[PDB]
């Protein structure tokens, strides 16, 4: 299909997007969690 | 909460009647 | 079949059968009064759970009165 | 009670046997082909 | 008196019984407990 | 002891009369020719 | 381009330091006992 | 004759009889007998047990006063322990019948016989050409049994402390097992509840998209299962259309269309799962329990600042300081 | 018509399948999933449990949760801009919102997700017993996340979300309600453990019962992805289990509507029985037995030992897990055995 | 043939003995009122509403036939306590009494419309095959319950033509049937205020005359009579039930 | 009264049991 | 008395089980008349509370 | 007469048309730019 | 676009190696900053009680609950 092109801002980027970014927005603050002491 | 159960199957068996029974050919 | 006095009377009332509105007929009117009804609900339910306040509804025992 | 002791234990020994002599009887043997 | 031709035969074959019977009894010695109670 | 007086009979029917339906079924199931 | 086999054996052991960061962190953060 | 032995030994395996007695069977039915006839009568008619070794029978049979749901065959006693306690070893009958004696023989023979059930499913299928595996299936629920019965005792040192025969005599078994052991935070038992949950989840998964993909042949007032006939050459559903919708519902490689892949997966996930279960009743058995998060977050101040696990302490402290009223003397509860 | 153009571009068959109910799950499912991962890591539960229950607390994985909103609260849907929060985010937060945030939203979800199956299967032109099936666990998150707290006094007595937190629901309702000993939970039960044996028994019987289409010893490969004959013997099969157990399948269209039975069967009781568990109609106790227990000291089931494990349960819990009724109970009146 | 639980499906279109076999259900449901009735009347008793009022004895009819003005027996007592009242034909026993000649009416009617299936009433002219037109039905139904919604709402809550329902203070000790004022003010849709209950049905009652009506005359846009594929009544089921259901869940919450 | 509706229960799932596995329908081929 | 009687925990719908059958009399029993209101206290004349 | 919380009411139930907006919006739009 | 060749394709990397880290250094900060405890009033480990009460912050009323939390952070609580 198609002399095989392909779009860059596709369609599921954004499904996978939206979980993505925050995953990291948090597993980067969850690690900084570790070293607040007492 | 039972009768909710009666409407999902009975609706589901109207929009589907055409395939109740089963289904067939194409890939 | 087996026509009837009374069957004859309320033979009109059942015959328009699968007479249809053509197209989108009366739909977007309906889709009115339905997001009407809707937001209807959410108040009469946000009034009984209390989210919605309104001096002179007091939802309790008493207001009887 | 002594008595039942015996008899169970003989009990037990038949069938233990029945067992050992049993796959013991070339069980592979035993089956759709290959034997 | 025309022979109404909406009907059809109903059937329950023997392992539908037992499956039924089944359920009936095992319900009955679930409940009966609490019947008692 | 000191239970239900109505649990015998509840248990009785509860147990009867489905089986008896399913019963009557099977049979009448079982008798139709061909 | 990257050798698939490199993208994951790398991602990988990405994610045991992150996961085992937090192991660590048992034994010290506010989730620790002491 | 073509000789005697010869012979039984070509009926016992014989591949021609209604239930294949095998070689394990032999083992089998006897011991599966035994412990089921003796269950039944004990449940029915058997007296009260002094399951703690405190002198403190606990009736759990139907015609000593309890139903269905509260009745029981209730665990040797505590006095015996790990003791082997069979008939023969009692100057009576009653005295066997109030210290649990009826529990060991049926525990002894039902776990016997139940391994050779398992001898059995391989058995068979060796007899039938087919290959082996299916009795490996039947690993885990045995490796439970086993667990319960028999390694968590053994563990605690006395048989007084394995599951009881009966509904709610089980659910001492678990409401204590908690109290001592904290199962909930163990990732055995997690694992656990994953394999059965997930197991229901899949069962059901499987059974509807395979049900909903059946190929139409049937009437539209006829059962659509006649659409079937036993011994049939070609599939009966379209695992083509069963793919095809649910690779849709959540996307493609996320789903199955290998029919033996997928039934692998069947198999594998609750078998997996429960096999950690059984690992984890056989690993509590020596003590070795589940998270003990008790007053891990504390304030600044060193203030002990709750957690869900701490309301979790206070509802175990419950069952630990009150289960076996009377059997203990001292403070720590080593055993 | 712009509808049908907008339907068009819905239903186009992408990697990850929007369709017209996608208007409604995405929203919806990712706020549920987002609001739990938030609350999860930075939310707390101090001005409503007295309870830590972040990863910035010191919460691990299995003691982290985003708990349920004070008593006070009731049942209130605590909304951002409702009287309670007043708009404000952090009082939101502080006051439980993201509770009936996540409880709320996940709820459309799941209505949302099965209008899915509904829509997805009248495309692809296949039965909805998919969808049918998945009643069975809207019954059960509608019944025990919403029905049931709506009876009590309020949201604060749902099951907080999180793994621990959800662990003490347990421990509540055995000691409470005892609700082990209710016939619809035992159904339930043995509907799940009864369908993860099904699924695991069918698994195995079709794994070791398959013909050889292939010469190596990973069988795997050896499938026909296009239909054809029977990848198994339904016929040897049938007699295995036939002669191992007594009783054997033998009609797979059956042998499969059975695997979706059992199991929906099973939680849709469990569902019924904490539907009463709401008006705490439990089935607490056997009367015939606690009147021969009451007149005769010597009379012990395992019954009566399990009540006993109860109030302990009850007295040494409710303190610290029902804050608001400022229970103080004096160490002489707490049941205990002797020297524990 | 048909499975055990499909049995029913032989009326999915007779539109003769489905009549037939709703009107035994009928006649089951208000045969069971009727007796029910009796049997809290043989064992009810109303020597002290104080202390021991209908719902400390396990009465689940008897205040249902109070809440709407019955509250006498033929007997002489009453359920507010008071003697010497007359009650007058509609006392428990009355309610109990028409309820059960209700029911053998709907029986004695099951019949006839069974065994008079074929009435030409249900054969579509062109078709000449069984047919009801379900959008034009819906309309008169839903034209009839409105025109009843309001004239109880109308003329039985409001005293007009009829008993009351029941109104008590704020902690039920004077409790009694009284004619209820309509309230249109917002007040009106607080849970505890009557005359809500009253203003509900006759606004309900007239909105629903009117979409009755309109729904007696305007046909459905060709776009929803395929959606939802009208003309095939197991789809007027599916739609009822998902109304019976909320009904339900809401008669449950108050 | 109890215990023998208990029984009596009971002793029918076995005679079921029995029935079931010697008197099924003979699963019949092709 | 009425009044009294809202005031007691045996009315409360709450309370109950799914097999305890029957009217709520067949539990407590026919309710006769209103003992009175109880006030504790104790030597020192302090009035005590029943939570 | 509209009271604190009845602002609120307004104030979500225009906040929430708002989202079907937006939504309803970019959805018909980018419909209607291929199929 | 399969995946397989984009996360391959140097230029994915050398866009990643960039953003990846970047959001990750980001929610670092969120916490480290002391600024995420303000968007969730959630309490530092000096904030759960005040010096000497032992007693908890519980909130007891719906409507006045917003009010009753602010007072509760007075205490120096
Ligand atoms: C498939 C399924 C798909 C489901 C999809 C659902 C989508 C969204 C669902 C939203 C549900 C929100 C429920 C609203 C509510 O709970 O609102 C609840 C409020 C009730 O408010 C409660 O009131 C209680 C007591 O009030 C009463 O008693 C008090 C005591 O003094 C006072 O006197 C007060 O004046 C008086 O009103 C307490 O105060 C509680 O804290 C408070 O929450 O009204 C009400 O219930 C509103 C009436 C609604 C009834 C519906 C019930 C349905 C099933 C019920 C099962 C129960 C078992
Ligand atoms: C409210 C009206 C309503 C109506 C008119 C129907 C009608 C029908 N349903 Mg249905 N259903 C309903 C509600 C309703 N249902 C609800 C609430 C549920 C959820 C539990 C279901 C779940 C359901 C399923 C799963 C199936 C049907 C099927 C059918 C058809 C069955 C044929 C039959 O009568 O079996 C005859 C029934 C029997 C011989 C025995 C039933 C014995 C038990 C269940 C009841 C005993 C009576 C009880 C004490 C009475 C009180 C009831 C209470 C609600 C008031 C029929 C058209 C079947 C179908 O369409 O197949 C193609 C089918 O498979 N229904
Ligand atoms: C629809 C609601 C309804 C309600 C709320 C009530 C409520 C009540 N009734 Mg009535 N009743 C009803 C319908 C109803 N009834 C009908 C239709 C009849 C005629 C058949 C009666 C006949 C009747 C009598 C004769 C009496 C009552 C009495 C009572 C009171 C009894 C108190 C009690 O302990 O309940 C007990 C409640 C239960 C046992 C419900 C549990 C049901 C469980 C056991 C089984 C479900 C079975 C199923 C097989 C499960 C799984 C199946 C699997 C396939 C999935 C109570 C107020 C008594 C009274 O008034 O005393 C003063 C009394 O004597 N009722
Ligand atoms: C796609 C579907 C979707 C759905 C169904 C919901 C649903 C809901 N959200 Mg939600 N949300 C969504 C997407 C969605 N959201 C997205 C994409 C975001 C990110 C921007 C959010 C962010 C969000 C937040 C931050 C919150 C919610 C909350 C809520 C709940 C609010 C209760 C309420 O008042 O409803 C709003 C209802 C309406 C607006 C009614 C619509 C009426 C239409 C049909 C007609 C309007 C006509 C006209 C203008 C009216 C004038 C009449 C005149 C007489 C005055 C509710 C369950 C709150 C919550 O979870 O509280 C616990 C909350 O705080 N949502
Ligand atoms: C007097 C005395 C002693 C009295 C009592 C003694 C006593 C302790 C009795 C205890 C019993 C008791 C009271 C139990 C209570 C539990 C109970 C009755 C609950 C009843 C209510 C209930 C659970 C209702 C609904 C829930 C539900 C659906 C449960 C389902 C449970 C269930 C049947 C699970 C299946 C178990 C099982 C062995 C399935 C086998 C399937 C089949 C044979 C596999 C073989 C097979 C596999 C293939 O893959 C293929 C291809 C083929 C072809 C094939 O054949
Ligand atoms: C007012 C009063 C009302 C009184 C109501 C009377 C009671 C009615 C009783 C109904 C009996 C139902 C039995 C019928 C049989 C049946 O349903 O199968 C019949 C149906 C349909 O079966 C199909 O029948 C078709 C033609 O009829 C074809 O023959 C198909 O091949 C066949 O599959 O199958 C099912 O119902 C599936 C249900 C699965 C049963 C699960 C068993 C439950 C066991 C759980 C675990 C127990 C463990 C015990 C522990 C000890
Ligand atoms: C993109 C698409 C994504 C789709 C799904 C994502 C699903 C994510 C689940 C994430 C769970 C994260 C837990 C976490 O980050 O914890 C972070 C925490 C906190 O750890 C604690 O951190 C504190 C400071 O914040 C202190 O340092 C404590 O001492 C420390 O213990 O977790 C762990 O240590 C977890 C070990 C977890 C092992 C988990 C197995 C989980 C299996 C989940 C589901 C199986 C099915
Ligand atoms: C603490 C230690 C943890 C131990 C984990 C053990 C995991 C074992 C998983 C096996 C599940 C058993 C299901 C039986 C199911 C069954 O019969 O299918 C078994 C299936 C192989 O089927 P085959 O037709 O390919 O077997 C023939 C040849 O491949 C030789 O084995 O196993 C696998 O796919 C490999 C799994 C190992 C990876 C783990
Ligand atoms: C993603 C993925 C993956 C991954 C993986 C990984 C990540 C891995 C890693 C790995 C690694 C990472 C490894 C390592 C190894 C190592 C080794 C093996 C070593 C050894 C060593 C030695 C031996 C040494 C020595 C010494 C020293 C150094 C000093 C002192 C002394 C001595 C001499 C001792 C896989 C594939 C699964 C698949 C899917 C995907
Ligand atoms: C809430 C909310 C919101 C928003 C937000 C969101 C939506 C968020 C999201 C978020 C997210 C979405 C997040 C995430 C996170 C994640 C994480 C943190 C993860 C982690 C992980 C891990 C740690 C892992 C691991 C593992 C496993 C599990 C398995 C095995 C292997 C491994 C080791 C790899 C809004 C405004 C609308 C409104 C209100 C509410
Ligand atoms: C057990 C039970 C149940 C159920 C029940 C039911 C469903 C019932 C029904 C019932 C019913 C459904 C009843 C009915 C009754 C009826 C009646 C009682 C009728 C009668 C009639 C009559 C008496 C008539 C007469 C007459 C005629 C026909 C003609 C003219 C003249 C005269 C008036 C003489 C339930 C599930 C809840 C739960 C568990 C238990
Ligand atoms: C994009 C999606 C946005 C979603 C919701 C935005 C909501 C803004 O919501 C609005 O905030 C203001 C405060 O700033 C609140 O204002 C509220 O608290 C203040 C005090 O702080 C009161 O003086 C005021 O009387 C009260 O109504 C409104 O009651 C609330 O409705
Ligand atoms: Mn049965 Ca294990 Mn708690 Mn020591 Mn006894
Ligand atoms: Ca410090």
């Amino acid at each position: 299909q198609e002399p095989v092109s392909y779009p860059i801002f596709t369609v599921r980027w954004v499904a996978v997007h939206t979980l993505a970014v925050p995953t990291i927005f948090f597993l980067g603050a969850i690690a900084a969690m570790q070293f607040i002491q007492r | 909460l039972l009768f909710f159960f009666g409407h999902i199957w009975h609706g589901a068996r109207t929009l589907f009647r055409d395939v109740f029974s089963g289904i067939d050919p194409e890939l | 079949a087996r026509r009837t006095w009374l069957g004859d009377i309320l033979r009109p009332l059942n015959s328009e059968y699968g007479k249809v509105a053509p197209g989108w007929g009366t739909t977007p009117l309906m889709a009115v009064f339905m997001g009407l009804f809707l937001v209807f609900l959410l108040i009469i339910l946000e009034i009984y759970n209390s989210t919605l306040i309104l001096d002179g509804v007091n939802v309790s025992w008493k207001a009887l009165g | 009670m002594e008595t039942l002791k015996i008899t169970v234990y003989i009990v037990v020994t038949f069938f233990v046997l029945l067992f050992v002599f049993g796959f013991l009887s070339g069980d592979p043997a035993r089956n759709p082909k290959r034997k | 008196m025309e022979p109404n031709p909406n009907r059809q035969p109903v059937e329950l074959n023997r392992t539908s019984l037992y499956l039924g019977l089944l359920l009936i009894l095992v319900l009955a010695l679930l409940f009966s407990s609490y019947f008692f109670n | 002891m000191e239970v239900n007086q109505l649990g015998l009979i509840a248990t009785a029917l509860f147990v009867l009369v489905p089986s008896v339906f399913l019963i009557i079924l099977y049979v009448q199931t079982e008798s139709q020719q061909k | 381009r990257i050798p698939l086999w490199i993208v994951a054996t790398v991602a990988g052991m990405g994610v045991i330091v992150i996961v085992g960061l937090f192991f660590y962190g048992a034994y010290a953060g506010l989730g620790s006992s002491l | 004759s073509a000789n005697l032995w010869e012979r039984f030994c070509n009926w016992v395996t014989s591949t021609d009889n209604r239930l294949y007695v095998g070689w394990f069977g032999v083992i089998m039915i006897p011991t599966l007998l035994a412990a089921t006839i003796c269950f039944v009568i004990a449940f029915i008619a058997a007296p009260p047990v002094d399951i703690d070794g405190i002198r403190e029978p606990v009736s759990g049979s139907l015609l000593y006063g309890n139903n269905i749901i509260t009745g029981a065959v209730v665990p040797s006693s505590n006095a015996i322990g790990l003791h082997f306690y069979p008939i023969w070893e009692a100057a009576s009958l009653d005295e066997w019948l109030y210290n649990g004696g009826p529990y060991q023989l049926i525990i002894f023979h039902f776990l016997l016989g139940a391994s050779c059930y398992m001898g059995r499913q391989w058995e068979l299928s060796y007899r039938l050409g087919m290959r082996p595996w299916i009795c490996v299936a039947y690993s885990a629920p045995l490796a439970s049994a086993f667990a319960v019965f028999l390694i968590y005792p053994i563990g605690q040192g006395s048989f007084s402390d394995g599951m009881p025969l009966g509904i709610s005599g089980t659910f001492n078994f678990m409401i204590v097992f908690q109290a001592e052991h904290n199962i909930l935070m163990h990732p055995f038992h997690q694992l656990g509840v994953a394999g059965v949950f997930g197991g229901a989840l899949f069962c059901a998964m499987h059974g509807s998209l395979v049900t909903s993909s059946l190929i139409r042949e049937t009437t539209e007032t006829e059962s659509a299962n006649y659409g079937y006939k036993f011994g049939q050459e070609e599939e009966t559903y379209n695992i083509v259309a069963a793919h095809g919708y649910f690779g849709r519902l959540i996307f493609q490689y996320a789903s199955f269309n290998n029919s033996r892949s997928l039934h692998f997966f069947l198999a594998a996930w609750p078998v997996v799962g429960v096999w950690f279960t059984a690992l984890g009743i056989s690993t509590m058995a020596f003590n070795l329990n589940g998270f003990n998060f008790n007053h891990s977050v504390i304030d600044a101040k060193g203030n002990v600042i709750n957690t869900w696990a701490d309301i979790i302490n206070r509802a175990n402290l419950g069952m630990e300081v009150m289960h076996e009223r009377n059997a203990h003397n001292f403070p720590l509860d080593l055993a | 018509g712009w509808f049908d153009i907008l339907d068009d571009w819905l239903k186009r068959d992408r990697f990850v399948f929007v369709g017209w109910s996608g208007i409604l799950l995405f929203p919806c499912a990712y706020l549920a999933l987002g609001g739990w991962l938030t609350g999860t890591t930075f939310v707390t539960s101090w001005y409503t449990h007295g309870l830590a229950s972040s990863y910035l607390e010191g919460c691990n994985f299995l003691t982290v949760a985003v708990s349920t909103p004070a008593n006070s609260m009731g049942h209130s849907l605590l909304l951002l801009w409702g009287p309670e929060a007043q708009g404000d985010f952090t009082r939101w937060c502080q006051l439980g919102g993201l509770w009936t945030f996540i409880a709320l939203h996940g709820a459309f979800g799941l209505i949302g997700f099965m209008l899915r199956q509904f829509e997805i299967a009248r495309l692809v032109g296949v039965r909805p017993y998919n969808a049918i099936a998945f009643s069975a666990p809207i019954a059960v998150f509608v019944s025990v996340f919403l029905i049931y707290p709506l009876g009590q006094s309020s949201w604060f007595f749902a099951p907080s979300f999180g793994v621990a937190a959800i662990f003490r629901f347990l421990l509540f309702f055995q000691g409470f309600h005892n609700w082990t000993l209710n016939p619809f939970h035992m159904m339930g039960v043995a509907g799940v453990l009864g369908g993860a044996l099904l699924c695991a028994i069918h698994g195995a019987t079709v794994e070791n019962t398959l013909f050889q289409d292939g010469e190596g010893a990973s069988t795997f490969r050896a499938f026909n992805p296009t239909q054809a004959e029977e990848t198994y013997s339904m016929v040897t099969a049938n007699r295995f289990w036939s002669q191992i157990f007594g009783i054997a399948f033998s009609n797979k269209r059956w042998l499969h509507f059975f695997m979706l039975f059992v199991p929906v069967t099973g939680l849709w009781m469990s569902a019924i029985g904490v539907v009463g568990l709401a008006l705490n109609l439990r089935s607490y106790d056997f009367i015939s037995q606690e009147i021969r227990a009451a007149e005769d000291p010597e009379f012990e089931t395992f019954y009566t030992k399990n009540l006993l494990l109860n109030e302990g349960i009850r007295a040494w819990m409710a303190p610290q897990d029902q804050p608001h009724e400022n229970f103080v109970f004096p160490e002489e009146v707490l049941p205990r055995g002797n020297a524990l | 043939g048909l499975p055990w639980y499909r049995v029913h499906t032989v009326l999915i279109n007779d539109p003769g003995r489905l009549i037939a076999a709703h009107l035994m259900h009928t006649a089951l449901v208000a045969g069971w009122a009727g007796s029910m009735a009796l049997y809290e009347l043989a064992t009810f008793d109303p020597s002290d509403p104080v202390l021991n009022p209908m719902w400390r004895q396990g009465m689940f009819v008897l205040p249902f036939m109070a809440r709407l003005g019955v509250t006498g027996s033929w007997s002489g007592w009453s359920i507010t306590g008071e003697t010497g009242i007359d009650p007058g034909f509609w006392s428990f026993e009355g309610v109990a009494l028409a309820h059960i000649v209700l029911s053998g009416l709907l029986f004695l009617a099951a019949c006839w419309h069974w065994v008079y299936w074929d009435l030409e009433l249900f054969r579509d002219p062109r078709t000449g095959e069984p047919a009801l037109d379900l959008p034009k039905m819906f309309g008169i139904h839903l034209f009839l319950a409105g025109l009843l919604c309001f004239g109880f709402g109308a003329f039985h809550l409001t005293g007009l033509f009829g008993p009351g329902m029941w109104v008590s203070d704020p902690y039920g000790l004077t409790g009694s049937v009284q004619p209820v004022a309509p309230e249109w003010g917002p007040d009106g849709f607080n849970p505890y205020n009557p005359g809500g209950v009253v203003a509900h049905h006759i606004a309900a009652g007239i909105v629903g005359i009117i979409a009755g009506l309109f729904h007696i005359l305007v046909r459905p846009p060709q776009r929803l009579y395929k959606a939802l594929r009208m003309g095939n009544i197991e789809t007027v089921l599916s739609s009822s039930i998902a109304a019976v259901f909320f009904a339900a869940f809401v008669v449950a919450g108050t | 009264m109890e215990t023998i509706t208990y029984v009596f229960i009971f002793a029918c799932i076995i005679a079921l049991f029995f029935f079931a596995i010697f008197f099924r329908e003979p699963p019949r081929i092709t | 008395e009425k009044l009294a009687f809202y005031d007691y925990i045996g009315n409360n719908p709450a309370k109950g089980g799914l097999f305890r059958t029957g009217p709520m009399n067949k539990g407590d029993g026919i309710a006769q008349a209103w003992k009175g209101h109880a006030v504790f206290r104790n030597k020192e004349g302090e009035e005590l509370f029943v939570r | 007469t509209i009271t604190p919380s009845l602002k609120g009411f307004f104030i979500g139930l225009l906040s929430g048309a708002v989202v079907l907006g937006l939504t309803f919006a970019v959805l018909i739009a980018i419909s209607q730019i291929d199929k | 676009r399969p995946f397989s060749d984009i996360i391959t394709s140097v230029r994915y990397w050398v866009i990643h190696s960039i953003t990846i880290p970047a959001l990750f250094i980001a929610g670092w900060l969120f916490v480290s900053t002391g600024l995420a405890y303000d968007v969730f009033g959630t309490p530092r480990p000096d904030s759960y009680y005040a010096q000497e009460q032992r007693s908890i912050p519980l909130v007891t009323d719906r409507f006045e609950a917003k009010q009753q939390v602010e007072t509760f952070l007075e205490q120096l609580k």
